[PDB]
RNA sequence: GUGAAGAGGGAAACAACCCAGACCGCCAGCUAAGGUCCCAAAGUCAUGGUUAAGUGGGAAACGAUGUGGGAAGGCCCAGACAGCCAGGAUGUUGGCUUAGAAGCAGCCAUCAUUUAAAGAAAGCGUAAUAGCUCACUGGUCGAGUCGGCCUGCGCGGAAGA
RNA sequence: CGAUGUCGGCUCAUCACAUCCUGGGGCUGAAGUAGGUCCCAAGGGUAUGGCUGUUCGCCAUUUAAAGUGGUACGCGAGCUGGGUUUAGAACGUCGUGAGACAGUUCGGUCCCUAUCUGCCGUGGGCGCUGGAGAACUGAGGGGGGCUGCUCCUAGUACGAGA
RNA sequence: UGCUGAAAGCAUCUAAGCACGAAACUUGCCCCGAGAUGAGUUCUCCCUGACCCUUUAAGGGUCCUGAAGGAACGUUGAAGA
């Protein structure tokens, strides 16, 4: 099937009555509405374009606005698509709701995780520091060596260095979705979910299952 | 079986194929002499 | 979190008064070891009538670890000293016919129903 | 050769069919189709089927005699039908069968079932023994190949899934 | 002999290898080595064979019913070779060392019969036996056959950052 | 030889396959468990300490396994400086002696602000044929790919029994 | 490892043909990705004026209008040298 867009609000826990605390990640999936249903017609490939929340009336620009008011939707922040695999049609306009995941059992989150900024390779890459007493001379958490010699003689791509960490997309895959409620729209995951809260979150059912 | 660059008889009812560009040896009688690559 | 080279108190009565532990048995690289899992140790203080003696190589199991345990509801149970009982080397079970301090239900399997029998707190 | 130069006595409602290099037979049996390679000819001329290499191709005597050797096996396949039985020597192994999936208890830990293709139809007159009957020698010799690769005869006892009539020599135990 | 002290064309590039020794000019022609499908000038030229390996375009001993040619041989419609049905026998279990080596652990003999013909024996296995067979022997079958030799090209041997 | 800093350790690696483990098979003097030998296979993995400057090795205790090699015996404009290889000093030995020793022993300055290539990130300009805001398909590229133990089948198959 | 099968009347996994077969290969999982100059696709928005000159050309110039949108500025961010 699709998966929904929701927001990350926080981490708690819920206690089951056994005894077992789970970790769970609260996901507020709030109602998507349908903006643009593309098909094998005019675009060779079928799938759905939704968007959730909504923005202030004058910060949606002209062509964004142009886009929603095309067909029965108001403006949200930022749109999204999920590539309906062979057989579901969602009618334009449509509010897809949270019941999707009471269906399902496992979830795949996908989000941009926190910025840790220009971080250096003990960091980024777990890179051993070298020997912290023992004489060493300016070279505590350097990267080491990069290259062997003369017959390569160049660095090959690829090669662990420091670099910007973190701010990029990643999926963390098969979560167990521990409640599905409804009425006031929350999804709630056991783990961790990547991003901050507030950050925005494409949750889908789980393929790896 | 037997690698070997020398595919040779050594029973009576061995017969020497010839499958995808390699000789080799099969027997009927004995497993032993089944044998390769000569 | 017992590593090697870290020094045990000893629970049980097999004579070791304070061991040291030498390998965390089971899987190549292993740092650590918890109250569930098997130590190799080596003796170093005894008493002089006591079954082991100072210098031997052995097999114990940790049953106090001041990193603790966590229990699921998130529970820690934190102990003061780090703490095991000797077993054999072969044959697994503890070489004590009593056992001294508390010990933990997260212990509870067959050979170590068998060690916290003879225990007085679990 | 030797092979090609002797005729298939084609008996008895033949229903023999030449569309360009393609062979289609009908009988009572069952019906086969062979796609035949370029360098036989096919005659039926005098109601019995002849078969010659062409001009220009190298091994046309070899391409003709496994065309003689095929349509013979065809021919005899769709008028009399092939036959080949396996049985299971072993304990415990038996050889249930429901539809058209054989349900081999092989005891392993879990069953085994294979599926059969479309002429093929295997009956079981004793738990420890299968004969499938079928069209084309083809079809049935692969099914008793999967059959007997479920498992193999054993050197020592003698267990497995076993061709009823190829003898297995024992070897001692040490 | 060339380089040193020598350019030019070829060998992809590559002093010393092959062709050839630059006085200057030319928007002329014929050639040498080397080449003529495209990069890249000129034969997708002509005739007759080989190769199936990407050989050509790295490599030996040795192996092989790969294949093309040449010369002779063994047997063969008084019927060969390969298949398929029968036989494989007696004095006799061959003389012993050995519990039996009942033809196949070892020394002597390796000779004589029935007959269309059968070795007193060649592989295997069993306390010895048994047995499958192999030589060989008749019917069927219907024609080629199975080996060597010299040769051209191939094949495996042929695993490195 | 108008200078190409060298053994070992650390940090970071990368390739080959002549494979240590895992994966798939043939033969066994392969009953089973376990082995042996050989073929295919480079995806991933491939100890921690004691001693020694050591690599290597021996040992201890593990592990599924603790592979063999190339990379200036990879790696000092990345670190160390124990060995070795300056000047001090001493021992044994050789020499009448100055001194010498692939003989030990103690101590003994490791410089450099990166222009170009390379690599990790990150932008500015222009292009994409009127301009702009978004959402995508996806050529291609990269990451990841390890494995033990216990239970069930079943204490069955096999085996005299273990 | 086989199935049928001749060349080689048999046999034969191969020559015609067919089915199996590994953590290796191509995908499936995750990420970047149209500067992919072959620069792609879809949806939306925006501009609907007059005249001069000369070698009347994808020309140069004058006046008026500046659109969507962007940038700058400020308050700033679990974004950031």
């Amino acid at each position: 099937m699709i998966g929904l867009v929701g927001k990350k609000v926080g981490m708690t826990r819920i206690f089951t009555e056994d005894g077992v605390s789970i970790p769970v990640t609260v996901i507020e999936v709030e109602a998507n509405r349908v903006t643009q249903v593309k098909d094998l017609a005019n675009d060779g490939y079928r799938a759905i374009q939704v968007t959730t929340g909504a923005k202030k009336a004058n910060r949606v620009t002209k062509p964004e606005a142009g886009h929603f008011a095309k067909a029965g939707v108001e403006a949200g922040r930022g749109l999204w698509e999920f590539r309906l695999a062979e057989g579901e049609e969602f009618t334009v306009g449509q509010s897809i709701s949270v019941e999707l995941f009471a269906d399902v059992k496992k979830v795949d989150v996908t989000g941009t995780s926190k910025g840790k900024g220009f971080a250096g390779t003990v960091k980024r890459w777990n890179f051993r520091t070298q020997d912290a007493t023992h004489g060493n001379s300016l070279s505590h958490r350097v990267p080491g060596s990069i290259g062997q010699n003369q017959t390569p003689g160049k660095v090959f791509k690829g090669k662990k260095m420091a670099g910007q960490m973190g701010n990029e997309r990643v999926t963390v895959q098969s979560l167990d979705v521990v409640r599905v409620d409804a009425e006031r729209n929350l999804l709630l995951v056991k783990g961790a979910v990547p991003g901050a809260t507030g950050s925005d979150l494409i949750v889908k059912p789980a393929v790896k299952a | 079986m037997k690698v070997r660059a020398s595919v040779k008889k050594l029973c009576r009812n061995c017969k020497i194929v010839k499958r995808d560009g390699v000789i080799r040896v099969i027997c009927s009688a004995e497993p032993k002499h089944k044998q390769r690559q000569g | 979190m017992i590593q090697e080279q870290t020094m045990l108190n000893v629970a049980d009565n097999s004579g070791a008064r304070r061991v040291m532990c030498i390998k965390v048995l089971g899987g190549s690289h292993r740092r650590y070891a918890g109250v569930g899992d098997i130590i190799k140790i080596t003796i170093k203080e005894a008493i002089p009538r006591g079954k082991v003696k100072k210098g031997d190589v052995l097999k114990a199991v940790v049953v106090r670890t001041k990193k603790g345990v966590r229990r699921p509801d998130g529970s820690v149970i934190r102990f003061d000293g780090n703490a095991c009982v000797l077993l054999n080397n072969n044959s697994e079970q503890p070489i004590g016919t009593r056992i001294f301090g508390p010990v933990t239900r997260e212990l509870r399997s067959e050979k170590f129903m068998k060690i916290i029998s003879l225990a007085p707190e679990v | 050769s030797r092979v090609a130069k002797a005729p298939v006595v084609v008996p008895a409602g033949v229903d023999v069919k030449i569309n360009g290099q393609v062979i289609t037979i009908k009988g009572k049996n069952g019906e086969l189709t062979r796609t035949l390679n370029d360098a036989v000819e096919v005659k039926h001329a005098d109601n019995t089927l002849t078969f010659g290499p062409r001009d220009g191709y190298a091994d046309g005597w070899a391409q003709a005699g496994t065309a003689r050797a095929l349509l013979n096996s065809m021919v005899i396949g769709v008028t009399e039908g092939f036959t080949k039985k396996l049985q299971l020597v072993g304990v415990g192994y038996r050889a249930a069968v429901k539809g058209n999936v054989i349900n081999l208890s092989l005891g392993f830990s879990h069953p085994v079932d294979h599926q059969l293709p479309a002429g093929i139809t295997a009956e079981c007159p004793t738990q420890t023994e299968i004969v499938l009957k079928g069209a084309d020698k083809q079809v049935i010799g692969q099914v008793a190949a999967d059959l007997r690769a479920y498992r193999r005869p054993e050197p020592y006892k003698g267990k497995g899934v076993r061709y009823a009539d190829e003898v297995v020599r024992t070897k001692e135990a040490k």
